[PDB]
RNA sequence: GGGGCGGUCGCCUCCUAAAAGGUAACGGAGGCGCCCAAAGGUUCCCUCAGAAUGGUUGGAAAUCAUUCGCAGAGUGUAAAGGCACAAGGGAGCUUGACUGCGAGACCUACAAGUCGAGCAGGGACGAAAGUCGGGCUUAGUGAUCCGGUGGUUCCGCAUGGAAGGGCCAUCGCUCAACGGAUAAAAGCUACCCCGGGGAUAACAGGCUUAUCUCCCCCAAGAGUCCACAUCGACGGGGAGGUUUGGCACCUCGAUGUCGGCUCAUCGCAUCCUGGGGCUGUAGUCGGUCCCAAGGGUUGGGCUGUUCGCCCAUUAAAGCGGUACG
RNA sequence: UAAUAGCUCACUGGUCGAGUGACUCUGCGCCGAAAAUGUACCGGGGCUAAACGUAUCACCGAAGCUGCGGACUGUUCG
RNA sequence: AGUCUUGGAGGUAGAGCACUGAUUGGACUAGGGGCCCCUACCGGGUUACCGAAUUCAGUCAAACUCCGAAUGCCAAUGACUUAUCCUUGGGAGUCAGACUGCGAGUGAUAAGAUCCGUAGUCGAAAGGGAAACAGCCCAGACCGCCAGCUAAGGUCCCAAAGU
RNA sequence: UACAAGUAGUCAGAGCCCGUUAACGGGUGAUGGCGUGCCUUUUGUAGAAUGAACCGGCGAGUUACGAUCUCGUGCAAGGUU
RNA sequence: UGGUGGCGAUAGCGAAGAGGUCACACCCGUUCCCAUACCGAACACGGAAGUUAAGCUCUUCAGCGCCGAUGGUAGUCGGGGGUUUCCCCCUGUGAGAGUAGGACGCCGCCAA
């Protein structure tokens, strides 16, 4: 249902493409903490990128 | 020193060398044969030496088979010469080699003294070699 | 010391034209509009859509654009009106 | 990939081009500065190149007849795309190889370039449908100014005329260095001067090691027989950064270039001296290889020369680095 | 010297009597490996594990992040 | 704008011979060397000594393709996220770029070489690491703190942490 | 301050001395960590690229006339000398 | 059986075999419409002597041609290493020449 996020990688250096994916999810900083609800969307962002960011559930 | 006869053009791109050879991976026509295991490049003058070595050591022994063609031509520039300003003229003719390609093979001999003669001739090319044989 | 070297005689080439479709399937096109900027029959025009004197396609009709199969090989364009 | 010399300068086709488009190089291959009153438009009708077999003059091919034959043949020409439901081939008629235009769209810095249904006026073809606003698609071509020529229901300096200028049609440029400085243009400077550059060359340094010096690998052979005492074909591998070089990275608000003299000092891939293996080492003398950088490693003729050849010697008359110290 | 010599390798017999001989794949390692002011190709010391491969858990480690305070610029309004 | 779904064009990597060329062997024979004679060789007999054409097998191509992805690109539909996009107007500087991956050219698949496409950093970016280092790795500095947790890297001493 | 080499500082810091626009003070600092000035020009400068011997003064985008745009004004289908 | 359409040849090419009173097609002869860059095969013309021979229509077949996923691989997006012109590991993704086999036709509407 609704899944977390935490951005680990710092986004510095990653291809533009990688950098404004994790841009629209709302990670403006290293670290910060987001909470966004499941669908084949989220997923589709979290298996493409998949090394910048963790996801575990709540 | 195989000549093509003839060409549809006498300069083309080096090219690169990628993955295992397309065919000819294993003996087809002889009972045994040499196999090389990495990607290079094999001019006139290396099949040229090491069939002179395979034969005339092999003598009335039997036929040997070459697998391999120099279609391509590799160019050089004049020597002593700012680089630049075209393509330098063709001056030898080289065949590509990528790993599992079999080059030789040998017909109606021994097994030892085959062995031996392709060992002596894999000297003369710049390949790391691997015997083969027909399964 | 140098030495001289010349006569490359290939350093030319035609100023290129650009080819390519600028619709694509399911866009919705105005009347006059093009499709296809060919050179050549390379696909051929069905219903709606014309053929120009360079080989291009244009749709008569405004609609919408749809490729499909001609046949075995050959393509075609289409404009299905909305 | 410093200049000079050589080559090139616009346009069209393909590859390089990384499955949209675009994309450079003094990268890899060709062509254009036209041609066609039919090689256009339209109606109508077919069908190829090559081969086999018979046929004379006549063969390898002239012109015939049969069969096979998805395209090898053609398509004005250079490549690509596409074409046998013709865009290929043939006949009749005809001049749309039209005028006024043009919804939209492509391409684009600008200038320009490209397609375009559809409307009106008159046609051409065909009974009609319906096609025709030049070549089967992409090259075959240039600004503005000025001047020439035709039409003008435009203006024409008091008024009427003119002269002259407008608008439309259209001609004069290998202005080819082809976005074209002017209608009108070549060289030397080591008498040379100024502003800048290490954006850019000569010396040195640096990167690379093609070339060069060494080291080897395989072994055919030579070696009276014996590949490996000695030499080693044909082929392959490497090390060093002393030569010729490729690159332009520091230095052009200045880093002095050859040779010699003076002074040295370092590497060992050793010229002598020391210690050994093998030898086709009888012995004196040798050849090759291994350890060895402690020391030594000559005076003159010629030439600016290092380098070389020569004379006379010595145990030897080493090779290189140090901004070619 | 050319057989003619203790003599030897093909070959089988006897002596004690237990592991022994070919190749394939593969980890790691050795020689091949000679330069110039000085060790000079782990940064030094030094290391036979203080190297490497595999696996597990700790810790250190930035001006990154979080913690506390402050200044300012913005969007919702202090 | 990103992502999910659907639909498109596109002929690269790959693969392959169906076309254009290159090209290895077997079978085979047309046609050539092959000497003898009859003789203008009329033809026979003539070496595998060469040898076209076919068929069996086999190997290659940037300018070969019956095929053909991954990605990238162009849109529609709606779904979640995100809030940056367009028009007009005022004022600029930039036209010497470098290096590192990856796909190519020229070069000898040499160069810290040159010229492209693509992504990153520097340019214009300090901090920790790689000894010293712009471009390699991690990572973005509004200020203060004698706070804590980590990234690359590392824990025997230099030198914080595991003999 | 005579066994230590230091873009000369800063941050730690003992010791000694002094006592302020009274405040989690002033001077000096044995010793440790870190650390290659400034400016221009450059892809790149600690640079062995350029300029400055030091101190003081002087020393470079203004004014006129038009144009245009934003802003502020008085009037407004009028405004204005 | 005729006509005329859509569908990728899974429809083709071959090899055999059946049909025709009606339908179709070969046939009969140019008299006038029309034509043979020479001609009644072809164009049209107006009949109906005989023939299923061919065309055409049906039955059969995997010789050729055609179509064709499954698991493999090669390649490759995105990450990570390596002794790095080139190789290797992980999430996917997925070559084609090869076989499993499908197929020697399926849908119509007007005239029997």
């Amino acid at each position: 249902a609704k899944l977390e996020i935490t951005l680990k990688r710092s986004v510095i250096g990653r291809p533009e493409d990688q950098r404004v994916t994790v841009r629209t999810l709302g990670l403006k900083k290293t670290n910060q903490t987001v909470v966004h609800e499941d669908n084949a969307a989220i997923r589709g962002m979290i298996n493409k990128v998949s090394h910048l960011v963790s996801v575990k559930e709540q | 020193m195989l000549l093509p006869k003839r060409v549809k053009y006498r300069r083309e791109h080096r090219g690169k060398m990628r993955g295992r050879a397309k065919g000819g991976t294993e003996v087809h026509f002889g009972e045994f044969g040499i196999q090389a295991l990495e990607a290079s490049w094999i001019t006139n003058r290396q099949i040229e030496a090491a069939r002179i070595a395979m034969t005339r050591y092999m003598k009335r022994g039997g036929k040997v088979w070459i697998k391999i063609f120099p279609s391509k031509p590799y160019t050089a520039k004049p020597l002593e010469v700012r680089m630049g300003s075209g393509k330098g003229a063709p001056e030898g003719w080289v065949a590509v080699v990528k790993p599992g390609k079999v080059l030789f093979e040998i017909s109606g001999v021994s097994e030892e003294v085959a062995r031996e003669a392709l060992r002596l001739a894999s000297h003369k090319l710049p390949i790391k070699t691997k015997f083969v044989k027909r399964e | 010391s140098k030495k001289g070297v010349g006569s490359t005689k290939n350093g030319r080439d035609s100023e290129a034209k650009r080819l390519g479709a600028k619709r694509a399937d399911g866009q919705f096109v105005t009347g006059g509009s093009i499709l296809y900027r060919q050179r050549g029959t390379k696909i051929y025009p069905g219903e709606n859509v014309g053929r120009g004197g360079d080989d291009t396609l244009f749709a008569k009709i405004d609609g919408t654009v749809k490729f499909e199969r001609f046949g075995r090989d050959r393509k075609k364009v289409s404009v299905y009106p909305v």
